[PDB]
């Protein structure tokens, strides 16, 4: 509901009602006349942040594997198969 | 004969590359590396000195060699000085560099794969053969088939293209075997304050015969090598010779023709065989890595080096650098097995350095080893020496930007940073 | 010796019938997706579904309307 609320009132102009009506004016007029949020890179920077997050995407992969082997009950099992 | 490299396919690089020829002297191009194009002294060279063979790694062994040799590389500056070819293990090395290098955070550790590569082998050299100083030259990649000649790399960052002599076809070998004697005698830091000499270590990946001289040419400039157990080639040769404990003719030729049954010439096979022979002679330059075993390449790569400190003196002086080498891997488990049994002396003025360097470091482990192997904080701490420790702060950590502060507080109130 | 020619209908098989770990192993032994991957190996795929699962009947549902508004079953 706080991320909602952000949002809402990031995308809102900046001044309260009544005196909206300027905003709403201006905004009309440049419309007329003429974000921190949902950005777009350049290649070579999105590129670069795709790789970024396959290389953290293995990594946590590799952890979840990693504590799995070291499980007791992986241990376990390898022991009695080993033992047998 | 400098030049730039533009490749041009599914990722853009760029990629730095020089012309050189068999009678170069090795320092100029040391010198081109480290000045011209920026990189700074290795603290680690891993040599591949296979993978060009027809038969390749086997699918899970090449992916544990290419992770293990990653992480290893990662943890300092290190150089894979490999045949900057697209093709092989060679491929899969340059794509695991160039994967790490994109998603590192630290930009002052770098993994640089650099590619020595013969001029007779590159697929479109006119192409490159431009290399205008202000456009870089458009190379397009292509994945050839085994053939005889190949495309470069696009993941290779820096290239050094030998042209072939006309004495003899092996122009690349002995530059490739002068290059890595070069940087075995060279320092790690940009000064000799806090450096060691650079720790050069070759990789054997399913060998053909036609590189054993090479091999023992190395061995001969005493270099560590590398064995991969599950390779293929050479290397199963030798790691089968390591598990027997001896070597005899008929024995090692017998292994020569079942592992080769292609090769069928008497001289070429008894010269063979004194080859392997005299490289295992020496063994304590041999180390075999067996992923189905151990799976830590650092690890064989620490215990080869120290291996081959202890076979060359005993003295503690030597064992410093490999001591040095332990400390930045946080292997105080293998520098316990390994420096710290019995036979090396070390003094308290023997470890300051090192104990300052696992100090600043945050290496605990190693600071509780050489407190216990008699450094004496009593003697060793003083209050320059605190005062030192505290100015080589990290500069990333909140105790810096608070010290900062203070001293620009102290400045506008108003040898050493703090 | 494996090429990716030779998977190329075994890889079909594993992929059809779930079976993830073979899928695994086909490609770590060569079998390159980008290669392999076509649109018409796509849309084969989406046709030889289970007829048993719950895309199978969505699928017919949206068929079916298409055929009221107006090679492969999908």
């Amino acid at each position: 509901q706080r991320y909602n609320l952000i949002v809402e009132y990031h995308s809102r102009p900046a001044l309260a009602p009544p005196f909206i009506i300027i905003s709403h004016i201006t905004q009309a007029l440049l419309s007329f006349i003429k974000d921190l949020l949902e950005r777009e890179l350049p290649s070579g920077l999105d590129q670069k942040l795709m790789t970024w997050e396959t290389v953290q995407k293995e990594n946590y992969l590799a952890k979840l594997e990693h504590e799995h082997r070291e499980s007791s009950g992986e241990r376990l099992r390898y022991t009695s198969s080993k033992v047998q | 004969r400098l030049g730039d490299i533009d490749f041009t396919g599914v990722s853009r690089t760029r990629g730095k590359f020089v012309r050189v020829t068999s009678s170069t002297d090795p320092a100029e191009i040391y010198q081109i590396l480290t000045k011209q194009w920026g990189l700074a002294p290795p603290h680690l060279v891993v040599a591949l000195m296979g993978g060009d063979e027809v038969a390749q790694l086997k699918p899970w062994l090449r992916d544990t060699l290419r992770k293990g040799l990653v992480k290893a590389a990662q943890s300092t500056g290190a150089w894979i000085l490999t045949s900057g070819l697209r093709f092989g293990i060679t491929k899969n090395l340059g794509q695991a560099v160039r994967d790490h290098s994109l998603a590192s955070t630290s930009p002052k550790v770098r993994v640089v794969a650099i590619g020595i590569a013969p001029w007779n082998m590159i697929q479109n050299r006119d192409l490159l053969l431009s290399a205008k100083p202000d456009h870089p030259a458009t190379y397009p990649t292509e994945d050839l088939p085994y053939g005889a000649v190949y495309s470069l790399d696009c993941n290779h960052s820096h290239f050094i293209l030998v042209d072939e002599d006309p004495k003899r076809p092996g122009a690349t070998g002995e530059m490739r075997v002068k290059m890595l004697k070069h940087i075995s005698l060279q320092r790690t830091g940009y000064g000799g304050t806090g450096s060691i000499e650079i720790p050069v270590l070759c990789l054997l990946v399913h060998g053909e015969p036609r590189i054993l001289q090479k091999m023992y040419k190395n061995i001969q400039n005493s270099i560590p090598w590398l064995i991969l157990a599950g390779s293929g080639g050479v290397a199963d040769i030798l790691v089968t010779l390591m598990d027997r404990g001896c070597w005899d003719a008929d024995i090692v030729q017998e292994l020569l023709i079942n592992t080769f049954p292609d090769g069928l010439h008497s001289t070429e096979i008894t010269s063979w065989t004194k080859l392997i022979q005299r490289i295992l002679d020496h063994g304590h330059l041999l180390t075999v890595h067996d992923p189905e075993q151990d799976s830590e390449l650092d690890t064989v790569i620490l215990k080869a080096l120290v291996k081959a400190c202890k076979s060359q003196s005993q003295e503690a002086q030597d064992f410093l650098d490999a001591l040095k080498l332990a400390v930045a891997w946080n292997r105080v488990d293998i520098a316990k097995s390994e420096i710290f049994s019995g036979d090396v002396q070390w003094s308290a003025q023997d470890l300051e350095e090192v104990m300052m360097e696992a100090l600043v470091n945050d290496k605990p482990d190693f600071v509780r080893l050489f407190v216990d192997n008699g450094v004496n904080i009593k003697q060793f701490l003083t209050y320059g020496r605190l005062q030192e420790l505290y100015c080589s702060v990290s500069e990333k950590n909140l105790l810096h930007t608070l010290l900062l502060k203070k001293n620009q507080e102290r400045q506008a109130q108003l040898k050493f940073r703090f």
